[PDB]
């Protein structure tokens, strides 16, 4: 059952850096960077640049507010999980 | 042995 | 960091299950019941009836193929996840 | 002190 282990860090990640600044409520594109470098600094993402940032946020923030929502957020983490696994392949 | 996946992949 | 811990334990818990038993590439129903009352069994969701699981699958397996896939699967532990996280109120 | 949420308030 290490989901339940691993939903209390993903909460917790939750508050470790969308209250580190601004709005904890909300995400804004500058906050969700630092979640993607602080967390993935050079595990698999590198950022460095706002455009990657601004891709991804077209793909959390649909909605082109310049926001990501708590649940916006948890699904980038399901993007790279989803690309992450594709790391393993058969072998 | 280490490598990095695909940013790009991920982006679309 | 959490996260990077914590993306493994879920990486592994998509295998954990999903391999059990039936098709390991896609989840189904069946399997799925297992896997919110294996890793949720009396924690906050607790399955006894199919219906939680129609009605957990029409959430997530919106196609009606009675089937989840590993995208579909991940965003159902974001929603109890945000469900968890509002357990904490301003106390 | 121990207490469940509400799987009808995730459901809907
Ligand atoms: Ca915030
Ligand atoms: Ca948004
Ligand atoms: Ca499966
Ligand atoms: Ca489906």
């Amino acid at each position: 059952s290490e989901l339940e282990k691993a939903m209390v860090a993903l909460i917790d990640v939750f508050h470790q850096y969308s209250g580190r600044e601004g709005d904890k409520h909300k995400l804004k594109k500058s906050e969700l960077k630092e979640l993607i470098n602080n967390e993935l600094s050079h595990f698999l993402e590198e950022i460095k640049e706002q455009e990657v940032v601004d891709k991804v946020m077209e793909t959390l923030d649909e909605d082109g507010d310049g926001e990501c929502d708590f649940q916006e957020f948890m699904a980038f983490v399901s993007m790279v999980t989803t690309a992450c696994h594709e790391f393993f392949e058969h072998e | 042995t280490r490598t990095k996946i695909d940013w790009n992949k991920i982006l679309s």
